[PDB]
């Protein structure tokens, strides 16, 4: 069942509007779910129209021809999550693909910190250095590593957590993987962030 | 096969009506409680509407006074549950449950008084 | 209250079976429906199976036709997933909920009372990759200090951070963990705090890596 806007980025207060294909020619009433990030989804909206109990009133449902709608009459930052429809054909259940619902924002800057590998860590051979991207916005961001100047390929990866549930910001860590032999034949480390107009840059020296 | 069969239910928009009908086999005579129960998504199924089939007492159901009415046509076996003035609120699968064995009209309308069910008809209130 | 609890997911090699439990309490067991759905990791909902026992209805999405067997115990209130031939593509958090007894009869297009109560889901991972437990390396900190808890190389997920053993909510970001070339996993979690405190206020990382029974406290002291 394809819903419509499979994605979706809209700012605090806005109204927002899903919608869902019946699949099969035999119409069947649509439920609607919220779930967060790996999390069990939750009821929202059964029987088309019907609000489940508890939910709050900003969220509603309805036909448009013959298909089906989801609104948030007020989007609001705990909303942001993948909505999905539901329907019955004859003893089968199916959803649909999902709908992603990201809040839409100002700007924020990260505090950027780096880290050494620890101690620990080296003993054996390996060396992690990490760079934390903290409370940023939007979360589209080059993180570039630099060693004694020099850029690095295919030994990073990043990982952002989902949105704050009350200020909307992402925070991202990029883990730089060196073996123990390379780092110390090295001395300064550094990562950069790039965001349209500003790259900020941490760095530590290996004699700290 | 004693067994019980709902029919009627549709959507409805709010202050609409709708009437709901049960229809038992086996041999009737013998039931003593006729009641309509309802249960929606994530809520307990409630008593709504008890009939006493010998003396034909009703016993209703604080959120329904006044606007839900069951009825008995012992022509037929069948009971009745005329809903009016419907409102969001009232969207459930309404269901129709019998028992034999007397228990005092204080339990008319509870779950457990009763032996057998429908399967149910679903009603649907909404704008 | 209601609630379904789930268990029995873990990892198994391809081809392998397992058989997952939904422990339904709060509510007569007969009067409802229990369904599996189950989500591969980034992806959506796939429903997949349900019972009604006291009617022992069953049905079965196409996708595991064959290979997977729903059944209950109204005795104990349980419904399990029998999963055989498992593959890669079984690989999925598997959630179970509760639906109507009788809602394939009920289902219309003015009614569908959807499912309201779910489970927390239970991952299983289908892989030949065996079980190795995490490594945890402090993130060691420097107005307001930042520090953390690197934890890698293991397997299989999930592996859930804590700090100061729960008294310590706020600031805390975990990272989702990532697959390294290796095969294995890794994730860090960090927290800011005031730089007026890493003097006074002691600060223990809490590791628990359930799929190798292991957990790993680890403290976070500043480098000098």
């Amino acid at each position: 069942m394809t819903q419509s806007p499979s994605s979706l980025s809209a700012s605090v207060g806005d109204r927002v509007t899903i919608t869902c294909r019946a699949s099969q020619s035999v119409s069947s009433a649509v439920a609607w779910y919220q779930q967060k990030p790996g999390k069990a989804p939750k009821l929202l909206i059964y029987s088309a129209s019907s609000l489940y109990s508890g939910v709050p009133s900003r969220f509603s449902g309805s036909r448009s021809g013959t298909d089906f709608t989801l609104t948030i009459s007020s989007l609001q930052p705990e909303d942001f999550a993948t909505y999905y429809c539901q329907q019955s054909s004859s003893s089968l259940i199916t959803f649909g693909q999902g709908t992603k619902v990201e809040i839409k924002r100002t700007v924020a800057a990260p505090s950027v910190f780096i880290f050494p590998p620890s101690d620990s860590q080296l003993k054996s051979g390996t060396a992690s250095v990490v760079c934390l991207l903290n409370n940023f916005y939007p979360r589209e961001a080059k993180v570039q590593w630099k060693v004694d100047n020099a850029l690095q390929s295919g030994n990073s990866q990043e990982s952002v957590t989902e949105q704050d549930s009350k200020d909307s910001t992402y925070s991202l860590s990029s883990t730089l993987t060196l073996s123990k032999a390379d780092y110390e034949k090295h001395k300064v480390y550094a990562c950069e962030v790039t965001q349209g107009t500003t790259s900020v840059t941490k760095s530590f020296n290996r004699g700290e | 096969q004693r067994q019980l069969v709902e029919s009627g239910g549709g959507l409805v928009q709010p202050g609409g009506s709708l009437r709901l009908s049960c229809a038992a086999s086996g041999s009737t005579d013998s039931i003593e409680y006729m009641t309509w129960f309802r249960q929606a998504p994530g809520k307990e199924r409630e008593g709504v509407a008890a009939l006493y089939t010998h003396t034909g007492n009703t016993y209703y159901a604080d959120s329904v006074k006044g606007r839900f009415i069951i009825s008995r046509d012992k022509a037929k076996n069948m009971v009745y549950l005329q809903m009016n003035s419907l409102e969001p609120e009232d969207t459930a699968v309404y269901y129709c449950g019998a028992t034999r064995k007397y228990v005092p009209v204080r339990f008319a309308l509870d779950q457990s008084s009763y032996d057998y069910w429908g399967k149910g008809t679903p009603v649907t209130v909404s704008s | 209250e209601v609630q379904l609890v789930e268990s029995g997911g873990g990892l198994v090699q391809p081809g392998g079976s397992l058989r997952l439990s939904c422990a339904a309490s709060g509510f007569n067991f007969s009067y409802y429906s229990i369904h599996w759905v189950r989500q591969a990791p980034g992806k959506g909902l796939e429903w997949v199976a349900y019972i009604s026992s006291s009617s022992s209805y069953t049905s079965y999405a196409d996708s595991v036709k064959g290979r997977f067997t729903i059944s209950a115990d109204t005795s104990k209130n349980t419904a399990y997933l029998q999963m055989n031939s498992l593959r890669a593509e079984d690989t999925a958090v598997y959630y179970c909920a509760r639906g109507y007894q009788y809602w394939q009869y009920h289902a219309s297009w003015y009614w569908n009372g959807g499912l309201d109560y779910w489970g927390q889901g239970t991952l299983v991972t289908v892989s030949s990759a065996s079980t190795k437990g995490p490594s945890v390396f402090p993130l060691a900190p420097s107005g307001t200090a930042a520090l953390g808890c690197l934890v890698k190389d293991y397997f299989p997920e999930p592996v859930t951070v804590s700090w100061n053993s729960g008294a310590l909510t706020s600031g805390v970001h975990t990272f989702p963990a990532v697959l390294q070339s290796s095969g294995l996993y890794s994730l860090s979690s960090v927290v800011t705090v005031p730089s007026s405190s890493l003097g006074t206020q002691t600060y223990i990382c809490n590791v628990n890596h359930k799929p190798s029974n292991t957990k790993v406290d680890k403290k976070v002291e500043p480098k000098s």
